[PDB]
RNA sequence: CGUCGCUACUACCGAUUGGAUGGUUUAGUGAGGCCCUCGGAUCGGCCCCGCCGGGGUGCCCUGGCGGAGCGCUG
RNA sequence: GAAGCGUUUACUUUGAAAAAAUUAGAGUGUUCAAAGCAGGCCCGAGCCGCCUGGAUACCGCAGCUAGGAAUAAUGGAAUAGGA
RNA sequence: UACCUGGUUGAUCCUGCCAGUAGCAUAUGCUUGUCUCAAAGAUUAAGCCAUGCAUGUCUAAGUACGCACGGCCGGUACAGUGAAACUGCGAAUGGCUCAUUAAAUCAGUUAUGGUUCCUUUGGUCGCUCGCCACUUGGAUAACUGUGGUAAUUCUAGAGCUAAUACAUGCCGACGGGCGCUGACCCCCUUCGCGGGGGGGAUGCGUGCAUUUAUCAGUGGUGACUCUAGAUAACCUCGGGCCGAUCGCACGCCCCCCGUGGCGGCGACGACCCAUUCGAACGUCUGCCCUAUCAACUUUCGAUGGUAGUCGCCGUGCCUACCAUGGUGACCACGGGUGACGGGGAAUCAGGGUUCGAUUCCGGAGAGGGAGCCUGAGAAACGGCUACCACAUCCAAGGAAGGCAGCA
């Protein structure tokens, strides 16, 4: 079927070269994943040696990592907004290993207001006041309070992350590669990597 | 220009960009750390890749290849490859039915790191055999000396 | 395949030139000497001779 | 040429045959063959149907709905027997397997006992 | 090929089986083991060609499935059971051991052990690591690892098995001044005593070893099997004491035997 | 020595848009396999929930027949 | 005993690694030999078995190692940007 | 054994070839008593094949309710020998041939720190806190019985019956510990404040393997982005492991007792590691003739860069975007080969010249291509699918092929 071998190129040279046997069967190639965006379907396929590779033909939920935050969470996809190897994989919505895609910020607003004990993600507060009142407050002891304001002399973001806590979508990369793990598992953009793609977000449009 | 000329964001792999800079360390652009491993053998790495900027995964010093199998050498040829230079490599072959020998030569593509930074068409580079970079490169720059210059009139 | 040896040697050396009168002459008398059966004898102990000799000079120029 | 289920036509059909399909047996392991079968479809074109009783008559088939014949071999592990005779726990679940004779005219009548397993 | 081999042929077999052409077509294929089949011994070419015990296949093979071999300690059923280097061959019925130990001319040597000796069986450490929950694992030449080895011991380094158990009684470190035996190449089947180590990064390292004569003769470092500490061996060696002597000597040895015995 | 005359032989040129056989190919059609999206001839489970037995004591332990949910599902 | 050579080679010597078979060649009366890898020893019969061999050499060119530095090429300080 | 001899002339010295001479290797002729070895449809046609055989396989240790035999000792699951069949494994080795193939194969060398690896051997297998377990569920063979077709190692319908087949799924170890979450409580500088520390109720995860990201720096290399740690998490329903398996002698504890608990030697089966056999793609150097082949490659990947896809992995292997590169008189590219490569063979001063289809190693192929299933391993052909070319049977509806295996 398809060929993985080097036989079949031009030599450097140039010259055209004569290949000596048919095509084995470990020089093989399958066809691509195309992981799109969706509930999960996952098919198995046996490999050399006997052992198996899954093929995400579909994958709505991820597991990424804030790595700032040391904070990985599983979070779901919402779509593929920049691939940097083909622009037409964007708009097919397929997840490859570097590309670049839109998360849910929700167990990382959670985590940030469990742990920091911080509004962030909000407005302008007293809007969900059953919960978020109580788990800023929780009118803890002396030591508790001095475990929690030793937290927050430390607690920033950058105003290009709570910006996009706000809007409930974070900027994430893939670091997997689907279609030979099954799984979109990734990291949380920040820094420069963040400044970066989003430059090439308003370059492409904006 | 800067490190970031393509599509994708440069960047090497061990090292961790962010590091959740606050007011404890002062943001006076507090520079990132870079990546640099000793390869053996007697060469050392060069400053310019200790302190560089650019982004290189085949660097042998900076980049994932190791350098392993065979060390040669050869004579810098030509210079019109990006981060890659082909070298020519002139031996002696013997013809034993008339007891001498013929010379020939063979070409050679291999990778130049950007911390080679004034290497110039006749220099003498000496590479060292790592994984396949490419369809026909092979070999890395390890180390590069001045073919009888070093004073340019 | 097969388990056979086929390690085989001819044991004389024929002359290179037939039809010379002192040598048809001096082998026959070694026939005759010998009581040998046909020139292949005296071919074959000749050529037994002259490996020995290769061997000599072989270890003599060492 | 045999009738397989599913394949919706009258006629024939040539169909790669998986092991454990129907209507072909594999002589060595992942083998597959291309077998003609016929359509699930019955018209007049055809020898012999094979058609199963599943709801009686108000009367008797002289040769059907009489004579009635055993199963040859009665159940061989032990949640069979229990299920077969409700056994409970350690009721001679052992002894209660069906053992059966077998009488052949020369040689002294014996009867025999399957291996009970699980 | 479209698979692993399973046959052997006469002619490609190893030398030092001393396997003659005519009999057969074939070899003994040696089975997967803890040594490499060019560095094995059969057990079967070694019932019927070393001992002389069987005919044939089929009666070694009987030999082997009456149960009185002991390979390492253990009952080898199989006829194709690679040996290899310092194993212990017990055959109890007999009450007779054999140490494998390479003789002057690099080939296996019949050599009969004591039962008090044939007890405990050295080995060459190849490979030292820390698998899971930290634990130090260490494999030897042969495929035998063990785990919680003391951590003095080093690669290359020597260690005495404890039959029956598989524990080490004792260790020996790979220095200079250390008596050793070769185990591959030109030299292999010699004893001495190491003198130098160079190293050659990036290649093989190459020892210098001089024997009981004074004899200096190269190696490489794969090759070097250490099996004594300074200038004793831990084990008995076999005839000849692994000095080699060149064609000269050997045949006025075999001159002056033949003389004395007629 | 050469033309001319006779006879043999060997290649050469030659209309025949000569012919045949290999090979690499452009363009088109394209069997079959594999993959993907579907598809659902059928074969099962639960919901049984039409009856009866019933049971800690119609408030069933359930064992069957069996309408069948005409649903949820493999 | 750890590190570098006051260049880089070519060359020469040494060592390692270089399948077996084949070739040369060691030993051995195959009845001689081509071959083969065997065989011999005392037995007064208890020899309730002893002594052996199955060497060695060559294996180009290329690659690895350690000595030599004559021959041949190669360079170091000239706007000194020299040690 | 480093060799020459006849032939141009009227005659002579030469150049120079022709012829002679010796081997060996194919055929052929004539002849042929003994004995030991021993090649043998390679050359043309890798052309086509009738027929028969060439790969099957059971121990005490997976499943026997065949009467096909048979001990029954006779009131009992199963004595035993066991056909068949399911299951497991092999069938990818071997054997044959030399068409293809000119840096290709192959030989030496080196690497895989860039990969997979049945099986053997050695590790690991209570490390995980979480109303069947004294053992769960359904089907299917073989077997009885009804057949169809001209036909084949074609099979359908009905009825059972097993697992180390196919699924399902606990207990036990299990007392707890560790890290977060922390109601509170206690000792504190006490004083009108902070306080410096302990215990801790309640929850959340705890093991190996897998996929991410992050921190520090038990063993190891010449060199890891190595191995081993620590944290946060994930962990794919055609979905990883965490024994529902099988034989041999049979024994120990009895207090609570008396009906249960303990037990040895094995076999089989395992996620993972190591080893063994390997395999695959790479590194450097090396190949015959040809210029009446001098410029090739780059639309259609050619040379490199960036990010992916796919693959067992590294790579233009493929895709997208870039750059215009790469190879050549030190013979590229093209063509030929009556070219498989090598170890080797013949000839034998030295140097060489020819031959290596041929029993060993490596490669390729199974009429020509192409595509796949199973499996650790095949692009398998004494496996399958299709086309092209040959070709077998036929009741004309269909069906069956691959001797470059031994004959
Ligand atoms: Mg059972
Ligand atoms: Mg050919
Ligand atoms: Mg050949
Ligand atoms: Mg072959
Ligand atoms: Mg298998
Ligand atoms: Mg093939
Ligand atoms: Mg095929």
């Amino acid at each position: 079927g398809i060929s993985r071998d080097n036989w079949h190129k031009r030599r450097k040279t140039g010259g055209k070269r004569k290949p000596y046997h048919k095509k084995r069967k470990y020089e093989l190639g399958r066809p691509a994943a195309n992981t799109k965006i969706g509930p999960r379907r996952i098919h198995t396929v046996r490999v050399r040696g006997g052992n198996k590779k899954y093929r995400a033909l579909r994958l709505d939920v991820g597991n990424f990592s804030w790595g700032s935050e040391c904070c990985t969470r599983k979070t779901r996809i919402i779509d593929v907004v920049y691939n940097a190897s083909n622009n037409e994989l964007v708009r097919t919505k397929t997840l490859v290993k570097n590309c670049i895609v839109l998360i849910d910020s929700t167990p990382y607003r959670q985590w940030y207001e469990s742990h920091y004990a911080l509004p962030l993600g909000r407005k302008k507060g007293a809007k969900l006041t059953p919960e978020e009142e109580e788990i800023l407050n929780k009118k803890r002891s002396k030591k508790i309070q001095k475990k929690y304001d030793e937290r927050k002399k430390n607690a920033k973001i950058s105003s290009l992350l709570e910006e996009q806590f706000q809007q409930g979508k974070l900027l994430a990369c893939i670091a997997s590669r689907p279609g030979q793990c099954g799984r979109a598992d990734g990291y949380v953009l920040e820094g420069k990597e963040l400044e970066f793609y989003l430059r090439k977000i308003k370059a492409r449009k904006g | 220009a800067d490190i970031q000329t393509e599509r994708a964001y440069q960047k090497q792999p061990t090292i961790f960009q962010n590091k959740k800079r606050v007011l404890l360390g002062e943001t006076g652009k507090e520079k990132l750390p870079r990546y640099y491993k000793n390869i053996g053998l007697g060469f050392k790495t060069p400053k310019e890749a200790i302190e560089g900027t650019y982004i290189d995964k085949k660097c042998p010093f900076t980049g994932n290849v190791s350098i392993r199998g065979r060390i040669l050498s050869g004579v810098v040829t030509k210079m019109k490859m990006q981060r890659t230079i082909v070298i020519r490599r002139d031996y002696l072959h013997y013809i034993r039915k008339y007891n001498r020998f013929e010379k020939r030569h063979k070409n050679m593509s291999v990778h130049l790191s950007p911390c080679f930074r004034d290497v110039q068409i006749g220099d003498i580079v000496t590479v060292g055999e790592c994984r396949p970079l490419s369809k026909t490169v092979r070999f890395n720059v390890l180390k590069v000396t001045k073919a009888a210059g070093t004073k340019k009139q | 395949p097969v388990a056979r040896s086929w390690v085989c040697r001819k044991t004389y050396v024929t002359p290179r030139r037939p039809f010379e009168k002192s040598r048809l002459d001096q082998e026959l008398k070694l026939i005759g000497e010998y009581g040998l059966r046909n020139k292949r004898e005296v071919w074959r102990v000749k050529f037994t001779l002259a490996k020995i000799r290769k061997a000599a000079r072989e270890l003599l120029t060492l | 040429f045999p009738m397989k289920q599913g394949v919706l036509t009258h006629g024939r059909v040539r169909l790669l045959l998986s092991k454990g399909h129907s209507c072909y047996r594999p002589r060595r392991t992942g083998e597959r063959k291309r077998k003609s079968v016929r359509g699930c479809i019955v018209d007049a074109n055809l020898s012999v149907l094979n058609l199963v009783i599943v709801k009686k008559g108000e009367k008797d088939i002289p040769g059907l709905t009489d004579t009635t014949v055993p199963r040859r071999l009665g159940p061989k592990r032990a949640s069979r027997i229990r299920k077969l005779f409700n056994l409970s726990k350690e009721d001679d679940v052992r002894q209660y397997v069906v053992r059966k004779p077998l009488n052949k005219e020369g040689k002294k009548p014996r009867t025999k006992a399957p291996k009970i397993q699980r | 090929a479209r698979g692993p081999k399973k046959h052997l042929k006469r002619v490609a077999a190893p030398k030092h089986w001393m396997l003659d052409k005519l009999t057969g077509v074939f070899a003994p294929r040696p089975s997967t083991g803890p040594h490499k089949l060019r560095e094995c011994l059969p057990l079967i070419i070694f019932l019927r060609n070393r001992l002389k015990y069987a005919l044939t296949g089929d009666e070694v093979k009987k030999i082997c499935m009456q149960r009185f071999i002991k390979i390492d300690g253990k009952v080898r059923t199989d006829i194709t059971y690679p040996a290899g280097f310092m194993d212990v061959i017990s055959i109890d019925k007999t009450g007779e051991n054999f140490r494998l130990i390479y003789d002057t001319k690099g080939r296996f040597a019949v050599h009969r052990i004591t039962p008090e000796e044939a007890k405990y069986k050295l080995c060459k450490v190849r490979k030292i690591f820390v698998g899971t929950k930290g634990i130090p694992h260490l494999v030897t030449h042969d495929a035998r690892t063990i785990r919680y080895p003391d951590p003095l011991i080093k690669v290359n380094d020597t260690i005495q098995i404890d039959l029956e158990t598989g524990k080490i009684t004792d260790f020996i470190k790979f220095d200079t001044g250390n008596l050793c035996m070769v185990t591959g190449g030109a030299n292999l089947g010699r004893i001495g005593v190491i003198t130098n180590r160079e190293r050659h990064p990036g290649s093989f390292d190459v020892v210098h070893v001089k024997d009981a004569n004074g004899n200096s003769f190269a190696t490489r470092l794969s090759n070097i099997f250490v099996i004594g500490k300074g200038n004793k061996p831990w084990i008995s060696l076999p005839r000849g004491k692994g000095i080699r002597l060149t064609i000269a000597e050997e045949r006025d040895k075999r001159l002056a035997a033949k003389q004395s015995s007629g």
